[PDB]
């Protein structure tokens, strides 16, 4: 486990239980909406569910428009 | 647009944008596509017993919607909020009584205030379904925290997913551990593990899941069947294998009963009497859910992005793809019927 | 406008005044100034807060000062607001599972809260993300009676609003004037080098600065840049120095006068350099660069610090053949250690200053990769956040003349990526998970489906490390891993 990475892996997001990555999403588009739409992963990956409702808004298909996923924080500017 | 045709078997898949598509499971072709209201998450969804009613949890976890599938007509709505000053949520609790006269759901709810949040305790809310667009809670108990998945067995009892199974009677609200599953203290091994949020409606007419559990860091990981017969309310669990690889959804074949079939990053065949691995196939990507038509002869891949896998369960090689208009089908489940 | 009138205008409504510019939840909480910039953030995203950069800027300095946390309220946790990411966190397991399985525990140690904040914080998790109780180390308890009948008090007895260090920290505080003047520092860059020069901070409107770096890195390229600067309560310093092309993020602790603390790039926090700063108007003896010499061996040794006078003495066995320079805050000379030298640390010494040890040492005996473990991450491509590199040193060791153990010091190597695992090997993830550089830089592969690899997955993989001394061809290990992106990174992980 590092600082910046989950804990919960279910199968986890940065890393899986195994300690590896390859029971993760293949590829990792796969288990992203199965990861937001219920905010298994808040901390890394935003949640549709309460917070950022309208996250995929222009990436219905990740599969072809995981480029249109924006990041969530709002910075200053 | 077209009606559904009697005798006819259907599976129905919910997508992304906010699509509930009916698959003609004999060309593999989809039939017709209905538009939802509101928005997705999760969109998972089963059938009422009149093979016509579509009920999908939709609009982020917070509202249940009756859709007519011959002419996508929303002919219900439970909002689960009815509480002044709070927010309900079904952590895919949801189900339908053996006639369809009522839908049930576990709301976690949560009062939101100017200030700060006070979780309140779940709750089971009873929907008639002959009150249509603006239905209202006829009737509320208590529940127990951590519950999810939930189905309505034939006599009318609610079997309840949470820290353990349970057999509720919806007329009183009592209920009694069906099924121990945190409190299952089964010596030499650990409790069990359960993540699963697929209500499938399978042709064996049971509510299964998965689960791990370590049998005694020396602990060996094992993987492992429950089940509830919705028709007689038996229940049944066992292990089929030394977990290898980890798989989302497991569903027995139809055809026979014998054989397991997991799926996530491989789709895996078992033999449940031997506890052997038969075979596994790769996939062309992650899969969720496993849905098999009526006669086992097919296997429907679900899940993850805009395509369903077509596979030969006895050769375990994959046949076709079904490309569904839109997007992700994230975690919905592919439900099977006969018009 | 003033930090009083801006809570009041923003806040109430929301947020009931308790009487003197005091409100609920806000004026019941400390935080550092990240965290107070994460709670206001919080509010815009999750509750229609309507704020300009400007006034949100207002605030959080005001809070900051108001409600911050005593220096040694922040020990052992400053790495999250450093943003070193790949720190393994060391804290007991019910906090870890409980806490610390999402977002860092550091998050959670700085912060100051009574047992009534701790309590709210956790209804506020449960009702925003309900999926929590379901989740891995959640589905497996009880876990709002254990989180409110176990955590909450155990929180709000480690991290209570009230301490002795906060009472003394309100009435020891210096103000900002005690911080202008010239700076001698050092650093060090992972996988780029040893860097010093001088940081002349001059005064701005009020906590503010102007702040001038002047320097370079041990190999020569240069460490000059501009920026400004911010004094939260007293001693957080955060600042910003374009030096180049890059803006460079400082985040230091200023006390008697002295800055410790990091220094990244605003956008790539894996490439950052440590920092260390001395104020002139003390003598200190800040480093020694490098720290080694082989036995036998001509070096160009430089002494950094402030207010360095006298002559040089870098212990017995090593010759002090020509200074080259020797001016209060540099002091570059040439030296010479005998084949003879015993090996081991010598305390350096100009003039009467010591400080620093320089480690003479015959043969290098182990060789160990830093870091051990860490996390690349793919990213561009088109995507929104950009790749997370993999930056590494290898840490020489050796036996000094009383047979213990000598950490050399970081010693120039060969750096390949090898398979893991029999699973990397398979699906080859030294070919797709991104390049090793002759450096010691890592650069992992572009995000997206990959439709070259099995399953069109990412550019992923479970990499080992393997460092070869040039100076003997000795070998170390190390681990690291490139995965997906991460597009939620507040200030605090
Ligand atoms: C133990 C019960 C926990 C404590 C104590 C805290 N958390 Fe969390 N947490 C999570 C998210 C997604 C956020 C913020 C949103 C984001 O990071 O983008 C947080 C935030 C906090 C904060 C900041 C509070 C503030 O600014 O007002 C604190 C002090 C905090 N958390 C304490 C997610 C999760 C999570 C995963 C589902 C868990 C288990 C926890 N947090 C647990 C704790
Ligand atoms: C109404 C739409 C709000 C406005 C305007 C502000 N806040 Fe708020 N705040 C609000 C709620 C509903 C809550 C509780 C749930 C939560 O998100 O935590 C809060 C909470 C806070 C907290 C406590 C955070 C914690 O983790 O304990 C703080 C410190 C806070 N709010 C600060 C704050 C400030 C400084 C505001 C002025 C810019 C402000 N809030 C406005 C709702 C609303
Ligand atoms: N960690 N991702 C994840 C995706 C989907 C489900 N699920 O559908 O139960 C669980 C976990
Ligand atoms: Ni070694």
């Amino acid at each position: 486990a590092v600082a910046g990475c989950t804990a919960t892996t279910d199968p986890g997001w940065e890393v899986d239980a195994f300690g590896g990555v390859s029971s993760l999403c293949q590829p990792m588009e796969a288990d992203l909406y199965g990861c937001s739409d219920p905010c298994w992963w808040p901390a890394q990956v935003p949640d549709m569910m309460s917070t950022y409702q309208d996250w995929n808004a222009q990436a219905s298909n990740s599969a072809e428009d995981w480029r249109n996923l924006g990041t969530v924080f709002p910075k200053d500017k | 647009g077209p009606a559904l045709k009697a005798g006819h078997e259907y599976m129905i898949v919910t997508n992304y944008p906010n699509n509930l598509h009916v698959v003609d499971v004999a060309s593999d072709t989809v039939y017709k596509s209905c538009v939802m209201p509101d928005k997705f998450g999760p969109g998972t969804a089963m059938m009422a017993p009149d093979n016509r009613t579509a009920y999908v949890l939709n609009n982020h976890y917070g509202d249940i919607y009756g859709i007519d599938l011959d002419t996508c007509k929303n002919t219900f709505h439970a909002n689960l909020s009815s509480v002044p000053g709070e927010v309900g949520r079904s952590m895919y609790s949801f189900a339908i009584s053996p006639d369809g006269k009522e839908v049930y759901a576990t709301v976690n709810p949560t009062q939101r205030l100017n200030d700060h949040y006070v979780v309140k305790p779940p709750r089971l809310e009873v929907f008639s379904t002959a009150d249509g667009l603006e239905a209202k809670p006829v009737r509320t108990f208590p529940m127990p925290r951590q519950v999810y998945l939930m189905r309505a067995a034939d006599d009318g009892s609610l079997y309840v997913a949470g820290p353990d199974i349970y057999k509720m009677d919806v007329k009183t609200g009592k209920y009694t551990v069906a099924l121990p599953l945190r409190n299952w203290n089964r010596k030499g091994y650990s409790a069990p593990d359960v993540l699963y949020f697929w209500p499938h409606q399978s042709p064996r007419h049971e509510f299964s899941m998965l689960y791990t559990i370590a049998r005694f860091a020396t602990a060996d990981l094992l993987y492992g069947y429950l089940s509830v017969d919705l028709k007689t309310g038996k229940t049944h669990t066992q292990e089929f294998a030394d977990l290898t690889e980890l798989y989302f959804t497991g569903l027995r074949s139809p055809k026979d009963p014998n054989q397991i079939y997991g799926v996530l990053n491989r789709l895996a065949k078992y033999d449940l009497k031997q506890r052997k691995l038969i075979k596994a196939a790769n996939l062309d990507h992650t899969y969720y859910c496993v849905a098999f038509d009526k006669k086992g002869d097919k296997l429907y891949l679900g899940g993850t992005f805009n395509d369903l896998a077509v596979f030969n369960p006895d050769t375990l090689e994959k046949v076709k793809n079904i490309k569904l208009p839109g997007g992700d089908m994230s975690t919905t489940t592919p439900q099977v019927f006969i018009r | 406008e003033q930090g009083p009138s801006l809570l009041q205008n923003k806040c109430m409504g929301c947020h009931i005044p308790e009487g003197n510019d005091t409100y609920s939840r806000i004026s019941h909480q400390r935080k550092t100034p990240e965290g107070w910039l994460m709670s206001i953030a919080r509010m815009q995203v999750m509750h229609g807060l309507q704020i300009s950069d400007d006034d949100r800027r207002t605030l959080v300095k005001y809070l900051a000062d108001k409600q911050g946390l005593a220096p040694s309220e922040t020990d052992g946790v400053r790495y999250a607001m450093e943003r070193r990411l790949n720190t393994v966190e060391q804290f007991d397991t019910q906090l870890s599972e409980t806490c610390g399985r999402c977002h860092s525990g550091a998050r959670v140690a700085l912060q100051r809260r009574p047992a009534k904040e701790w309590e709210h914080l956790v209804n506020f998790h449960l009702g925003q993300w309900p999926s929590l109780e379901y989740q891995a180390q959640a589905r497996d308890r009880d876990w709002l009676p254990i989180a409110l009948q176990q955590v909450v008090p155990d929180l709000a007895k480690r991290y209570p609003l009230e301490s002795a260090a906060w009472a003394e920290w309100q009435k020891a505080r210096p103000k900002a004037d005690a911080l202008p003047g010239q700076w001698a520092f050092s650093g060090h860059m992972l996988a780029k080098g040893d860097v010093r020069g001088v940081m002349s901070v001059t005064p701005d409107q009020g906590d503010t600065f102007k702040v001038e770096v002047k320097g370079a890195y041990a190999d020569g390229t240069p460490f000059n840049g501009s920026g400004s600067a911010i004094l939260y309560n007293g001693y957080e310093w955060r600042g910003n120095v374009k030096v180049g092309d890059a803006n460079l993020r400082q985040v230091f602790a200023a006390l008697d006068g002295e800055m410790k603390g990091r220094m990244f790039e605003a956008e790539h926090d894996e490439r950052g350099l440590d920092f260390t700063a001395v104020k002139e108007g003390k003598a200190r003896l800040l480093a020694v660069q490098p720290a080694f010499i082989k036995a036998g061996g001509e070096s160009e040794i430089t002494l950094v610090g402030s207010g360095l006078a006298g002559k040089p003495d870098l212990g017995a066995g090593v010759e002090v053949t020509e200074v080259l320079e020797q001016t209060p805050t540099l002091v570059r000379l040439k030296a010479r250690a005998a084949a003879d030298a015993k090996p081991g640390q010598r305390e350096v010494a100009v003039g009467t200053l010591k400080g620093v040890n320089l480690a003479v040492y015959d043969k290098v005996e182990e060789v160990k990769v830093v870091p051990a473990f860490s996390i690349a991450r793919i990213g561009e491509n088109g995507a929104s956040v950009p790749k997370v590199q993999g930056r590494f040193e290898a840490e020489a060791w050796g036996k000094d003349a009383n047979g213990q153990p000598l950490r050399i010091g970081y010693l120039p190597a060969s750096w390949k990526v090898e398979p893991f695992n029999e699973r990397a090997v398979e699906d080859e993830d030294v070919k797709f998970a991104g390049k090793m550089q002759a450096d010691g830089v890592f650069v992992p592969g572009g995000a997206g489906p990959n439709p070259e690899r099995k399953m069109m997955t990412n550019n992923a993989g479970n990499l080992k490390v393997i460092a070869t001394l040039a100076d003997g061809g000795q070998t170390g290990e190390g681990h690291m891993i490139v995965t997906v992106q991460r597009w939620n990174n507040p200030p605090l992980p």
